[PDB]
RNA sequence: GAGACCGAUAGCGCACAAGUAGAGUGAUCGAAAGAUGAAAAGCACUUUGAAAAGAGGGUUAAAUAGCACGUGAAAUUGUUGA
RNA sequence: UGAGCCCGGGUCGAACGGCCUCUAGUGCAGAUCUUGGUGGUAGUAGCAAAUACUUCAAUGAGAACUUGAAGGACCGAAGUG
RNA sequence: CGAGAUUCCCACUGUCCCUAUCUACUAUCUAGCGAAACCACAGCCAAGGGAACGGGCUUGGCAAAAUCAGCGGGGAAAGAA
RNA sequence: CGAAAGGGUCCUGUAAGCAGUAGAGUAGCCUUGUUGUUACGAUCUGCUGAGGGUAAGCCCUCCUUCGCCUAGAUUUC
């Protein structure tokens, strides 16, 4: 194997963080770095392709592409931080007003019995004049930390799961000084921001996150045989990866409702496949449609970030045109796009005789 | 509400004994039943019926039905100083077809 | 209640094997107090003990 | 009848239902094992326990002598204290 | 100085010691020493194959391997007779 | 089915590998039961420690309770015409 | 939240039974049959892309049905 993804351990945190945001300069507008979504599954798709000096220019290619549900995330604080010559410190957070049901469920672990009672004297300190107090932390923030981030939480009572607990992050803003960042965070408090606002179409990104366990594997699957330089058994897969130049293909709005649709197939369909995605459940809200694999299993928490380097590569200038989406099953091989499609094929049955 | 019942229940054999050892099946298909009743009526005290023991071990060791139709009565037990007060009795039920069949409360009137 | 005296002894009177031999279950107090091969008589005579028929063998 | 002998891993193998238990086809080989208390006075009765036993109570100068019994070391162990 | 000797406290119950000579089966860390007892290893290795067991009831303080009934399997007259 | 028309494969070997069958050993935890081998005391490294000698020494790297699993390293070796 | 059910999506490949003179064949009635009858019957066809399975690590549920629920034990500056 590699010797730099070793001590080749489980991942610490389920939800992966970002470990570096692109360097920041006050010349660029103000804007957000990451964001958050969850993966519903991947699909087929035919791009009709503009590579100017390969074989394939100017004619149809089948590409997998993974997409990703992303309900708009609510802001919900802001962090502020200092340069120290033992690195960065969190000089301090002040957080928004009205915080959700699911970002204290984030904050409790057994949320049915407990008496909910998270940043209500917080609250009081918004109501009670001691907004003063909280001016003073914005100001604190603006005249003495070098970068801020703003924390933000996404919506799993849109994402189609069972569970409840929400996800926070801090997405750095960049590209502006300390105060109009202050400002922007302050005015994106209790504020959802979509996914089409942070990143939009053509452009590659970096992803965060857990890649698969397999539990206790040997050597032969662990490293791929035929000290820690020798090849040992133990745990494989469940790692922290972050993995980069993805193409965002598309962006889809979720109501919509023509998702699937490209300006080739007039056809009224979303990006959800006929039956729903295995595992997963339909896809309602803004989506992400990226080119290739992607780390992570279905239904798991994933970072988007913007990539911290300036491409060097024209696949990272050319513009994507879709000719159609895969919308048939994935419980099986499916060969109809629409139930619609099915029926028509298909004729009509005993049941829908015995029902009409 | 009461704590004497009897009500009527499909059981899916077929997704509790997905991917059992085949020599297994049927005694893992009682003890399923038996934790069927234990979590429908929430009593510990759970009694098969021999002829729900006939229709489990109807098809041999290895071929329990996909679903089995049976009756649960919540009773009293009196007996004397008796470690659980209620207990549930499991009747195997006779019908056309066990399926398409919903829970039905049984009335002893 | 223990029984396998009553069982062997119930074969013996009957002349059959052990496994061609039924007590009843509801009268397994009474088939216990039963000890000697005269009582045995009696529950076979009352109906308590019964000889099993040999088991269906069709040829067809 | 005696001893400047030995004193239960000693002295005969055997201080004891020892040439016994046991081993070997057989010729043969062959151990371990003493001590309540002056006197059984070897714990009546009550209670818990299925019972074995435990706890009260009692005998005795003593149960810190209960027939796993004179005194009761070390190795090893448990509990408490530091 | 030392091998050792003496006292106090606790336990115990029947004999023992100083001094001068005599006498010897008289002084132990070893001998892969002898006998006996006791540890770590350690609640560890391990407790096989003969396909297979299940429901109700009974006895009992206590029931997977105790019984009765009902099922599901087996020996297959060169038998698990 | 039609004088029906056309296409492909047939080997030997004292060789190797894979698939198939049979034989044998193959097994984590829980309840209960339950040994032995072996045991001066120990167990982290690198350099140095004249006698091809290091495990305890010098001087350095360091070094934080109690554990589970895997295991591929160490705790084994000469005697010299 | 759980168990069923319904719908969707996948897998297999057309259930049991009945009927049609379609039916290769197997036999009786009476006398010649130029169209004789009466029964059985492989196989065929129709009812029938039906029948069965479907989350056990598939998808959805407007009051689809039933049931559950503010517990009980320990520990913490």
């Amino acid at each position: 194997g590699s010797l730099a993804f070793l001590p080749r351990k489980r991942a610490a945190r389920h939800r992966g963080r970002v470990k570096s945001f692109p360097k920041d300069d006050p010349k660029k507008p103000v804007h957000l770095t990451a964001a958050m979504g969850y993966k519903a599954g991947m699909t087929t798709i035919v791009r009709d392709l503009d590579r100017p000096g390969a074989k394939a220019h100017k004619k149809e290619v089948v590409e997998a592409v993974t997409i990703i549900d992303c309900p708009p995330m609510v802001v919900v604080g802001l962090v502020g931080y200092i340069e120290t010559p033992r690195g960065l410190r969190s000089l301090t957070t002040v957080w928004a007003e009205h915080l959700s049901d699911e970002v204290k469920r984030r904050f409790y672990k057994n949320w049915y019995k407990s008496k909910k009672k998270a940043f209500t004297k917080y609250a009081k300190k918004y109501a009670e004049n001691n907004g003063a107090s909280i001016t003073r932390e914005l100001e604190r923030i603006k005249k003495y930390c070098t970068v801020v981030r703003v924390l933000a939480h996404t919506q799993i009572r849109k994402t189609p799961l069972k569970q409840k607990k929400a996800h926070l992050m801090e997405i750095q803003i960049n590209g502006g000084s300390v105060a109009d960042k202050v400002e922007f965070g302050r005015s994106l408090f209790e504020k959802p921001v979509t996914i089409d606002t942070i990143f939009e179409k053509d452009e590659m990104i970096d992803v965060i996150a857990v890649t698969k366990g397999h539990g206790f594997v040997g050597v032969t699957a662990r490293w791929g045989t035929k000290q820690w330089t020798v090849a040992r058994a133990g745990q494989m897969g469940y790692h922290h990866r972050t993995s980069v130049n993805h193409k965002i293909y598309r962006i889809g709005k979720g109501d919509d409702e023509a998702n699937a649709s490209t300006e080739t197939d007039l056809t009224k369909k979303k990006i959800t496949p006929m039956g729903g995605f295995v595992r997963y459940g339909e896809v309602n809200n803004d989506y992400v449609m990226i080119k290739g694999s992607v780390p992570g299993v279905k239904k798991r928490i994933m970072t988007l970030r913007k990539s911290l380097f300036t491409h060097t590569s024209r696949k990272a200038l050319e513009k994507v045109e879709l000719k159609w989406i895969d919308t048939s099953s994935e419980f099986g091989h499916g060969a109809f796009q629409t139930a619609a499609e099915k029926k028509q094929f298909m004729g009509t049955l005993k049941k829908d005789l015995q029902t009409s | 509400i009461a704590d004497v019942v009897a009500r009527e229940y499909t059981i899916h054999l077929h997704k509790r004994l997905h991917g059992v050892t085949f020599k297994k099946r049927a005694p893992r298909a009682i003890k399923e039943i038996k934790k069927f009743a234990q979590k429908a009526m929430g009593t510990s005290d759970v009694r098969l019926d021999p002829q729900l023991n006939k229709k489990v071990w109807e098809q041999g060791i290895k071929g329990v039905p996909f679903r089995i139709r049976v009756r649960i009565s919540r009773r009293r037990n009196d007996e004397e100083g008796a470690k659980e007060k209620l207990y549930s009795y499991v009747q195997a039920v006779n019908v056309k077809n066990p399926k398409g069949l919903l829970t039905s409360v049984v009335e002893e009137e | 209640v223990n029984l396998r005296t009553q069982k062997r002894l119930a074969a013996s009177v009957l002349g059959c094997g052990e496994g061609k031999v039924w007590l009843d279950p509801n009268e397994v107090s009474e088939i216990s107090n039963a000890n000697s091969r005269q009582s045995i008589r009696k529950l076979v005579a009352d109906g308590l003990i019964i000889k099993k028929p040999v088991t269906m063998h069709s040829r067809s």
